[PDB]
């Protein structure tokens, strides 16, 4: 067996490239998983020289989007090198899904059911799933749009579960209010939405004509590296997570950051007064900047609560920290990861929060328990991003294995798997409808996914480097994208969703040029955050790095 | 012992004086335990001084960990407020007592608002149809005030008739002594202990 | 309370390491400057560690004073259980 | 240099185009630290087996007994999926409506009277 | 099958502090740590013994794994 793997793979490589061009582009999908599963089985059975020869002969006929995985594999030559990788260990035990059409599968099975190639047929039916759809064979630039992950292009039986992608309060896609036990709406929280709809009165309709104004909030000195930004829902606070293990809150309105008075000062005043909150504020402590200490590592996540208290921060030391914004101290340290927590976010109702880390899970916490409630443990690499749905019944977790996964908060089940990115996903955002999801990664592609159909609905390919920030407008009219090419691109998020299967795919339009409303370049400044004011004004924050 | 000025020598000699300032494994099931793992390597029999050496090695592993979790389980039993060399700097917990009083006041306010809304539901010279919740519920409010009077005369009738600190080690103290040492810092036994 | 007395004396004491530099590496690890005297005790403890290593290295140099070489730091840190490494690649 | 020019090719084979000049100097410092603790343990294992020449099985032993302690990994997928389904089976608790600032029990928070010494 | 009888572990705590009580969770985790220690030590000692070309697992093999990976230095 092992000395003739360069005869099995080169025989199937000769069959596919000699096929007709309609089936050739679809049968080129099983070049990459058959190259890795034959290479990893050689190095697991301690056949290093043969493994090295196979890698040298076939690595360069692999698709260009796979270079990073190919480099990790070139390093892997021993068995014990792979026994502690835990990403190729989970790749060897899982099954590549490999969605192919029935018109091309008949040519494949008429070349594998014969005894002439019963060995490569034995590897296919051991290591590869094949998910068959009845339809046209896809084009090469459509197959290129939806592949790219390891154990990628998942089954349609995963993307057929019922997802309550509607907003709460009739919408038939909306979940009930008692599905997830969400917290009560207090009179101070009801007072927030009264002044929120005064901002909505001045909210402009953006569209492709009235392009929004962008106010860049640059961090000027920032010689400790800025790693996390968050803005409150009303543009009042801006948090900064830095590499010197600090969180720094800035007030952007002309209203200094005050702490509440100490317990001796609150005991002498009375409650039940109308002023109460005003009475409690301390004016002795009033700055335009509050520095928060306590992480022993670079703060990677930053998340405000919707009631403008309760800053959240996660860092390299494996803890998620809940900072008060009334006392400006730390309250809780959530130690569930032993590994760098790459992101955290509060729920849009403010009770639960999700944190994704290097240990390839995302935990669901509740700010009341020292232990999590849900563990979302299906990714094969680091959970880079963690985003809540606008109804907070679903959590989207992008990751470094080039997949985006929706997770139901009930039962912890993965209800959607979105594959088609070529690099690790570094930004997710939801549409304000709740129907759509924009994801960005290191390939500079912004892929727009449907959530009810579990189908990608568009691909935005204007950016060059890693797209690290996405946000839709408050109306949903414009998706704003910020990346490391120091550009803030605006995309038409209405013309991108004009059409709303069983083939499990739609013919993507190649329409990025018509969906770009504008590109604005920053002065040597990577756009770390993008925020939309409730009057539809774009805010962006990024450390100025002269580089 | 190989290092004469070794740095873990001064640790557990000053740790013991910090705790002063406030296993012997079974030989019969252990000897079967060593031999079964020896089948996977070809170590078919063992030396008779090994099964008591591993028992002395397991003791100095856990005694180095029982002493380590005892000096952090007594770290929480140091009350500063009895001493008056220390001064309080920032109490968030009394601010929380203030919050609890404020929340009781808010709940009282909400009850008053609900009563006002019920009264409005049928405001007239005479009680009005179904929304006349004022006629019955307001009488009940008066009944509830009469019931409070009870919680105050029971405090009066009975008055007229009348006329070595123990240290408990939590799972936090064991987890705190696992992520610090190099072994069991990135281990599946500490990772699972975060959920126990 | 000998150390409590010492820390109370540490106000009006200037250590060899500044508190703007000792406090920088403490803020890097989450330790925030609540009290200057605590920063000063941490600075003095670090100084004692480096000074003790240096004095042991000087006894080794006198046995084999003047220049401190990596072959003096090697037996000085060996009783501490620390194996120092030569550069060897430059 | 000789070994420092190979270090710039290990990074360029991993696609690292931009790096600080102190990056090569301390990966060589780690590579020197790693080989002088394999070979230091290799002659300890050779003296255990009582042979005057440190041969290839001694380095095979010293590598796999140093990689069993030093280089760990995240937990595996069959371990993460077992603790997930043990945790995701428990239903979500209801919320008390006016409990106040929602926090864990006070021995799990960082809210204590937080004392300091009297200056005298 | 259990090698640590959960009562001699309580005498390991009484020798350190006469006034201390562990929790049941803490005791069970301590028993798991002991079991894991025995397994790792024996496996590596057996690797050293196969290396010395032996079927005997003498202490020299157990003593070497403590000094190099755990730094215990138990008198033999």
């Amino acid at each position: 067996d092992p000395t003739m793997y360069e005869e099995y793979y080169s025989g199937l490589k000769h069959f596919i490239e000699c096929s007709l061009d309609c089936h050739r582009a679809e049968l080129s999908q099983l070049f990459y998983p058959l190259f890795v599963h034959m290479y990893l089985e050689l190095v697991y059975n301690q056949h290093e020289n043969e493994a090295k020869s196979f890698f040298e002969k076939f690595h360069g006929d692999q698709e260009c989007y796979y270079q990073d995985d190919l480099r990790v594999l070139s390093s892997l030559t021993k068995k014990e090198h792979m026994k502690g990788n835990e990403t190729m260990l989970d790749f060897r035990t899982s099954k590549f899904v490999l969605r192919i059409s029935r018109d091309s599968y008949q040519l494949l099975k008429r070349h594998l059911q014969e005894k002439q190639n019963n060995q490569i047929w034995n590897i296919v039916q051991e290591h590869l799933y094949i998910d068959i759809f009845d339809g046209m064979p896809r084009s090469k630039q459509q197959i290129d749009a939806m592949v790219g992950s390891l154990a990628g292009e998942a089954k349609r039986e995963a993307n057929k579960s019922k997802v309550f992608f509607g907003l709460l309060k009739q919408d038939p896609n909306a979940p009930p209010q008692n599905r997830i036990p969400l917290p009560e709406l207090k009179d101070s929280d009801k007072l927030d939405k009264i002044m929120n709809m005064k901002e909505t009165t001045k909210r402009v309709r953006l569209g492709p004509d009235c392009l929004p104004s962008i106010c860049f909030y640059t961090f000027l000195n920032a010689y400790q590296g800025l790693t996390a930004v968050d803005v409150t829902d009303d543009s009042s606070l801006i948090a900064g997570g830095f590499a010197d293990s600090t969180v720094r809150v800035w007030s952007v309105t002309p209203k200094k950051l005050r702490s509440v008075k100490q317990a001796s000062d609150l005991s002498l005043i009375d409650k039940e007064s109308d002023d109460v909150l005003e009475r409690i504020m301390d004016e002795k402590t009033a700055s335009e900047l509050k520095i928060l200490y306590g992480h022993s590592g670079p703060v990677y996540g930053a998340s405000f609560s919707p009631d403008r208290n309760y800053l959240l921060s996660s860092s390299e030391d494996g803890t998620v920290r809940l900072w008060s914004l009334q006392t400006f101290t730390c309250l809780v340290g959530y130690k569930g990861h032993n590994y760098p927590v790459w992101d955290t976010q509060f729920s849009p109702y403010g009770y639960y929060f999700v944190s994704g880390g290097h240990d390839r899970v995302a935990r669901l916490w509740a700010t009341d328990h020292y232990q999590p409630l849900r563990i979302f443990a299906g990714h094969l690499a680091d959970v880079n991003c963690t985003r809540f749905h606008p109804n907070s019944n679903y959590v989207a977790t992008g990751s470094a294995d080039r997949t985006v996964r929706l997770w139901d908060v009930l039962n912890g089940n993965c209800v959607r798997i979105f594959t088609g990115h070529k690099g690790p996903i570094h930004s997710l955002t939801f549409s304000p409808n709740g129907r759509f999801l924009a994801t960005g990664a290191t390939d500079g592609r912004v892929l727009l996914w449907d959530i009810g159909h579990g189908l990608m609905v568009g691909e935005l390919k204007g950016h060059t480097d890693t797209v690290c920030s996405l946000r839709f407008s408050r109306d949903g009219e414009i998706l704003a994208s910020g990346s490391m090419d120091n550009t803030v691109r605006l995309w038409d998020a209405i013309k991108a969703f004009e059409d709303l299967t069983a083939t499990g795919h739609i013919n993507l339009p190649e329409n990025s040029q018509e969906l770009l409303l504008g590109t604005y370049m920053t002065k040597s400044t990577p756009v770390v955050h993008l925020h939309f004011t409730r009057r539809n004004l774009v805010l962006a924050a990024g450390a100025y790095s002269p580089q | 012992v190989a290092s004469m000025a070794g740095v873990n020598l001064s640790e557990e000699s000053a740790r013991i004086l910090a705790t002063n300032s406030e296993t012997f494994l079974l030989q019969a099931p252990l000897q079967r335990r060593i031999l079964e793992i020896g089948k996977k390597h070809g170590i078919t029999e063992l030396h008779p001084d090994v099964v008591s050496y591993v028992s002395h090695a397991t003791q100095q592993r856990l005694q180095n960990l029982v002493e380590k979790i005892s000096e952090t389980a007594q770290q929480k039993n140091f009350s500063y407020k009895d001493d008056d060399r220390y001064e309080q700097a920032s109490d968030v917990r009394a601010q929380l007592k203030f919050f609890e009083q404020l929340d009781q006041i808010e709940k009282q306010r909400k009850d008053e608002q609900e009563r006002e809304i019920l009264m409005r539901a049928a405001k007239s010279r005479s009680r009005q149809e179904d929304p006349e919740q004022l006629r019955l519920k307001q009488k009940a409010k008066e009944m509830q005030q009469q019931e409070l009077a009870q919680m105050r005369q029971r405090d009066a009738n009975l008055t007229a008739l009348a006329a070595q600190r123990i240290t408990r080690v939590n799972l936090r103290d064991l987890i705190f002594c696992l992520e610090n040492e190099r072994e069991t810092s990135h281990s599946l036994l500490l990772y699972k202990a975060f959920l126990k | 309370t000998p150390l409590v007395d010492f820390l109370m004396q540490l106000e009006d004491y200037t250590p060899t390491i500044p508190d703007a530099v000792t406090g920088y590496y403490l803020n890097r690890a989450g330790f925030e400057a609540s009290d200057p005297r605590i920063i000063r005790l941490i600075s003095l403890a670090a100084q004692k560690f480096i000074s003790d290593i240096a004095n042991d290295a000087l006894q080794h140099c006198k046995m084999k004073k003047y220049t401190l070489t990596m072959e003096d730091l090697t037996p000085a840190l060996s009783e501490y259980g620390i194996n120092v490494k030569k550069p060897h690649y430059f | 240099p000789k070994d420092a020019q190979m270090m710039a090719q290990i990074l360029k084979d991993m696609g690292i185009t931009e790096y600080e000049p102190r990056v090569i100097n301390q990966m060589l410092e780690f590579a020197f630290r790693y080989v002088t603790t394999i070979l230091d343990d290799a002659k300890i294992y050779s003296s255990h087996a009582k042979k005057a020449t440190v041969d290839a099985d001694d380095v095979r032993l010293a590598i796999q007994c140093r990689a069993d302690q030093s280089f760990t990994s995240p937990p595996p997928r069959d371990f993460l999926l077992d603790i997930a389904r043990q945790r995701n089976q428990t239903p979500l608790p209801l919320i008390k409506p006016y409990s106040g600032p929602r926090l864990p029990p006070d021995r799990y928070c960082l809210t204590a009277p937080n004392y300091r010494l009297k200056s005298l | 099958n259990q090698v640590l009888t959960k009562k001699k572990l309580q005498d390991l705590v009484r020798e350190v502090d006469p006034n201390e009580q562990l929790d049941e969770d803490v005791e069970e985790m301590l028993l798991q740590i002991a079991d894991d220690f025995i397994e790792s030590v024996v496996t590596a000692a057996c690797q050293l013994a196969r290396h010395r070309k032996s079927s005997t697992l003498e202490v020299k093999d157990v003593q070497l794994h403590l000094e190099r990976q755990w730094n215990m230095w138990i008198p033999g």
